[PDB]
């Protein structure tokens, strides 16, 4: 995974951890694509960042991957976003990379969904935010190849991970 | 989008 190429295109815009139930996955986010001022407008912090919390699920249907695609081909109504497990060391990123398989990946595919966090805009107060954290589907990474394989290329490794979208509206 | 399962 070399960060170094992608970054100067889609750099992170977001570091802290991710959690549904009571599973936690820490994980770094690279921008992917969309509107970049999106995320840091979505994305909580405070320390660093708080655990973005999955309250809500879109069942990724061939049809809603249509009406996906479509409010992702104008970047700017959309950020896209790539969320890897983001580990202080080597063994640590195993240990994130376990959790977050069997805990959001393995959950998320099992729904064939979008794990569904809604965040509100700092000073809005206002949760109309979603993001989406779609499963390693094959549509993410289809996706993914064709908006950023630049650090496509570093993901083909780290496969489990989440594809992160942040739509306003 | 349903309702998933948190922790409010």
């Amino acid at each position: 995974v070399d960060m170094v190429q992608l970054l100067k295109k889609y750099p992170i815009v977001w570091q802290g951890l991710l959690a549904l139930k009571n599973d936690t996955a820490a994980v770094q986010l690279h921008f992917v694509s969309g509107n970049n001022v999106l995320a840091h407008r979505s994305l909580p912090l405070s320390e660093g960042g708080p655990p973005l919390r999955i309250a809500q699920r879109m069942r990724l249907e061939a049809t809603q991957l249509e009406g996906v695609a479509r409010r992702m081909t104008v970047e700017t109504d959309y950020c896209l976003l790539l969320a890897l497990p983001c580990g202080r060391d080597q063994e640590d990123v195993v240990s994130q990379t376990e959790s977050l398989k069997a805990a959001f990946i393995t959950y998320l595919q099992a729904k064939q969904a979008a794990g569904i966090i809604n965040v509100p805009n700092p000073g809005s107060n206002q949760p109309a935010y979603v993001l989406q954290i779609f499963p390693p589907c094959e549509f993410s990474e289809s996706h993914l190849s064709r908006l950023a394989p630049d650090l496509l290329a570093s993901i083909s490794n780290i496969s489990p991970h989440l594809m992160i979208v942040i739509a306003s509206v | 989008y349903e309702t998933l399962s948190d922790s409010e």
